[PDB]
RNA sequence: ACACGUGCGCGAGUCGGGGGCUACGAAAGCCGCCGUGGCGCAAUGAAGGUGAAGGCCGGCGCCGCCGGCCGAGGUGGGAUCC
RNA sequence: GGCGCGCCGGGCCCGGGUCUUCCCGGAGUCGGGUUGCUUGGGAAUGCAGCCCAAAGCGGGUGGUAAACUCCAUCUAAGGCU
RNA sequence: CAGUAACGGCGAGUGAACAGGGAAGAGCCCAGCGCCGAAUCCCCGCCCCGCGGCGGGGCGCGGGAAAUGUGGCGUACGGAAG
């Protein structure tokens, strides 16, 4: 099967054939604006997994985000505090640079909801992802019983709430040890009970 | 400032915490609702159980309840298979299954395959199409004496069996228990270095 | 009941019960445990010994199960088991001695406090102390290991 | 028992009465200062209209909050042993052939 | 001589009789299918090897394996997966020893 | 939340407070294989752990131990009782 | 509005158990280093930046760092309810 | 569970989780791997019952999507084929 010949291929990205494909790309996504629709999936067989069907109705844009750590926008360095909050320069944002990618293309294309994104190449100054957006409204999603659950208001802005696989990974929840602090629903949720006096009616 | 001989203690009272106090007047008011939307539900599923499926027999771990048998999460597909019962008819005809449950052992197996037999000879089975018999529904009568099982169907009582009344005999009246579990202590522990001290040697 | 409190006698008197020349000033020792070391040293010396500085090892994922391990005396062993058995195998001259499995009545280990009843027993528990066989032994019977 | 099981079980069908938590800080008030002759209590922010300048936190305050504000967490309900309970019934019932 | 159950020992817990059945479907997860296998042998003769491992097939060639090992453990991660990186390195290094002569 | 005093109930127990069952009543009544669980009934050690009476009298001027009836102390002061 | 007994319209003609050969999985991602933030998480609980960047009898976890062993337990980097 | 394990000028203070007992209880779908003549899908025109949730049927060598992969079978509990 031809997607398993293109899966380990891309697994090889310090190969010969792919430190000239991903730095040829790299060159030639730079030209291209910041945030613009690609034809098609730079890769067929990644946006497989993440649930692109090459079908009418399936939109991938191909977004850049300018690389590095957030630093505190404090006016001449100057943040009025205790020693603890004198920190600017190596500050790391919560989420990821693909979440921030997809909340990009998700607010601009806001009649589309994003499924999901990939990585493409990344530069010294700019990593690109490929992300997914589907029409809400295109009767190929909106008649198929499987794809009708992106349809909901529910799902309205996946990017901005963090119910992509990337807005997810910042959450910090799944199951077990490692995951307490988000029991619950979210960080929020588990914070919101353990900090309530349950004052029964009785005691 | 602490006045005398009086308890350390430390309120944890420090944040704004008058904000999230949940106040427990929705109890009474709950209690009918949860009531209404549980009575609603079983007169939905008329003649089906009100409390649902059957649930295993189910040992506690973590040694504090291991003497202990709850109701568990469903039968395990080991448990079905043993009992003839297919995985997917299972959930249809009120039986609770879950992929994950192992079996370590064959008692605890053994006891979830009886407990299926006891279900399938208890369970009253209705035709789809009610006024021309199917096969593996129960007869005519055992419809008309259809009626609901208020409480969990089959319910787990956790029981002891009876022993005895023994004469000791001179062989269990000479056995040393203190000793053999002070012995079997050092041997579970130090037997790594007398292991290592035997291959030396 | 606002009517029995100490407030109610003390209206027409100026500074309420609070001293009038130390006047009923907010937190003038400090807010809770403050100056535990510096200005209350000899509070937390008198009645808490102990409060300040570490002890012993620190052990991370502590569960409240593993550490489970419950005790019944030789006192109150009896109580475990019916009157109606302690009365058979007292009158009942084949001598066959009624077995008291701990387990199932919660306890895990059996302690040798008590006087127990000269009557052959069988006790089916898990742990033993050394006292507890011996008098188990001494009276004339079995001490059971149970898993 | 009769007179400690009714005046504790007759408390458990009460309904909460509270002042709201705005009632009295929904005002911008600052105190004048230290001069100015006036008793240092929180003034209304200037204005030309009668609120101006009059006095706004405080108890004693027209307008103004209470002293410690009555709050739905107050201890409504009083539990009672199932047994005194039985044992208030067991000395009504007794008293009433009598 | 009796030998009653222990909740402690170094045969302890209780006497259970175990089952033996096939063990389920998910716990032979990343196991090496011969059709999965021929994929990497395949991409691995188009693409070749990284240059992280060509300075480590050549310190191999010298038989510094430990410095080898010291170098795939910085580059890789840890010492467990380097071990491995290293015995994959030697094996299509004796590989190509065969074809080297012969 | 804690300490102590006092009143009530039951008492090596005790408590449903969460849950469920059946105008005032969002009350009250009930469940005990709903007593999980809470504190109490056991202490101590950092911990591994261990974890709360015995004299004598016979077999083997003495032995571990086979026995053997007996048995939660002693003293001084003690309200009451005889 | 809320539901079954018959006229009926199109759609769908489907299952089980054993024996036997085939097949079986998501990569700039886990993981590692360093940095900042967070956490009850302590030789780094979680999150992110950057650098390095895997494996397939593998991989993660097994609350004190590490090397070598056994053993247990799930199957990450896709989605719904 | 528990103000517990643990964190902390180990100071002030912070502080979970498992097990257990309940309320409810529901399970699942792709991609990959493979087979089926792309077996799939949207839109326009024509008519027909007919719908204030534009839907069901016929109708055209009408257009388009799509082998850079659509539909069915199938997803870790295993699965397909004979």
């Amino acid at each position: 099967g031809a997607y398993k010949y293109i899966q380990e291929l891309w697994r090889k990205k310090q190969s010969d054939v792919m430190r000239f494909l991903l730095r040829v790309r790299c060159w030639q996504y730079r030209q291209l604006s910041a945030l613009h629709r690609a034809p098609r999936p730079t890769r067929p067989d990644k946006a497989r997994r993440l649930g692109y069907k090459a079908k009418q109705g399936y939109v991938i844009y191909r977004i850049r985000v300018r690389r590095g750590g957030r630093k505190r926008p404090v006016p001449k360095g100057a943040t009025y505090g205790k020693p603890v909050h004198h920190g600017v320069n190596q500050l790391k944002f919560a989420r990821s640079l693909q979440s921030v990618a997809e909340e990009r293309a998700g607010r601009h294309c806001g009649a589309l909801r994003v499924l999901n994104s990939y990585w493409v190449g990344e530069d010294s100054t700019y990593k690109f992802f490929e992300v997914i957006l589907i029409d809400p409204f295109h009767k190929a999603i909106r008649r198929n019983p499987d794809t009708q659950w992106i349809t909901k208001p529910v799902h309205k802005h996946r990017e901005m709430r963090g119910l992509t696989s990337a807005g997810r990974k910042s959450r910090g929840l799944g199951k077990g040890h490692k995951f307490h602090h988000t029991i619950g629903g979210s960080r929020r949720a588990a914070w919101r009970r353990r900090n309530t006096l349950q004052l029964h009616r009785y005691r | 400032a602490p006045s005398r001989n009086g308890m350390i203690l430390k309120p944890h009272f420090h944040k704004d915490w008058q904000r999230r106090v949940a106040t427990w007047f929705n109890q009474p008011a709950r209690k009918i609702r949860r009531r209404k939307a549980r009575q609603a539900r079983a007169r939905r599923i008329a003649p089906r159980p009100a409390a649902g499926p059957i649930r295993p027999i189910v040992r506690c771990p973590t040694v504090r309840y291991h003497t202990k048998v709850r109701a568990g999460r469903g039968f395990s597909l080991e448990e079905l298979r043993v009992a003839g019962i297919h995985k997917k008819v299972a959930r249809t005809i009120g039986i609770s299954v879950d992929p994950r449950r192992r079996n370590k052992s064959t008692e605890s197996l053994q006891a979830n395959v009886q407990r299926l037999k006891e279900y399938r000879s208890k369970l009253v089975l209705f035709p789809r199409k009610p006024s021309a018999p199917k096969k593996g529904d129960s007869s005519a009568e055992e419809l008309k004496l259809a009626t609901q099982l208020t409480g969990p169907v089959m319910p787990i009582r956790n029981v002891f069996k009876k022993e005895k009344a023994r004469v000791i005999t001179e062989e269990e009246k000479n056995f040393k228990a203190f000793a053999s579990l002070r012995m079997a202590r050092a041997n579970a522990r130090l037997f790594g270095i007398r292991a290592k001290r035997a291959k030396e040697a | 009941p606002s009517r029995l409190r100490k407030t109610r006698k003390l209206r027409g008197h100026v500074s309420h019960g609070h001293g009038r020349i130390g006047k009923h000033r907010k937190h003038p020792g400090g807010r809770g445990n403050a100056g535990g070391m510096h200005h209350h040293r000899i509070n937390f010396d008198k009645y808490h010994p102990g409060y300040f500085g570490k002890v012993g090892m620190r052990h991370y994922h502590l569960k409240r199960n593993q550490s489970f391990c419950p005790t019944v005396n030789l006192d109150k062993l009896w109580t475990l088991v019916s009157e109606q058995t302690r009365v058979n195998a007292a009158k009942n001259k084949t001598g066959a001695a009624p077995i008291i499995d701990v387990v199932r009545s919660g306890y895990y280990k059996v302690l040798g406090k008590g006087k127990l009843p000269k009557q052959p027993v069988i006790v089916k528990a898990k742990f033993f102390s050394r006292r507890a066989e011996e008098k188990i032994k001494g009276v004339g019977g079995a001490c059971v290991l149970v898993a | 028992i009769v007179n400690f099981v009714h005046t504790n079980l007759r408390k458990n069908n009460r309904q909460p009465y509270a002042v709201s938590e705005l009632a009295g800080h929904q005002t911008s008030a600052e105190s004048w200062g230290t001069g100015r002759a006036v008793a240092r209590i929180p003034r209304v922010r200037g204005g030309g209209t009668h609120r101006s300048g009059q006095g706004a936190f405080g108890n004693m305050c027209r307008g103004g909050r209470m002293f410690a504000p009555t709050k739905t967490w107050r201890r409504w309900h009083r539990r009672v042993n199932t047994t005194q309970k039985r044992y208030a019934i067991c000395s009504a019932l007794a008293a009433s052939a009598l | 001589a009796l030998r009653y159950p222990m909740a402690v020992g170094l045969n302890k817990g209780h006497k259970v009789t175990k089952n033996v059945s096939k063990p389920r479907h998910s716990r032979r997860r990343g196991r090496l299918t011969k059709h999965t296998k021929f994929v990497r042998d395949m991409i691995r003769e188009v693409c070749g090897f990284a240059p992280y491992e060509r300075r480590a097939m050549e310190l191999l060639k010298v038989s510094k394996d430990k410095r080898a090992l010291k170098f795939i453990k910085k580059r890789v991660g840890t010492h467990i997966r380097a071990k491995r990186k290293r015995e994959e390195l030697s094996s299509v290094l004796a590989a190509m020893r065969k074809a080297a002569a012969k």
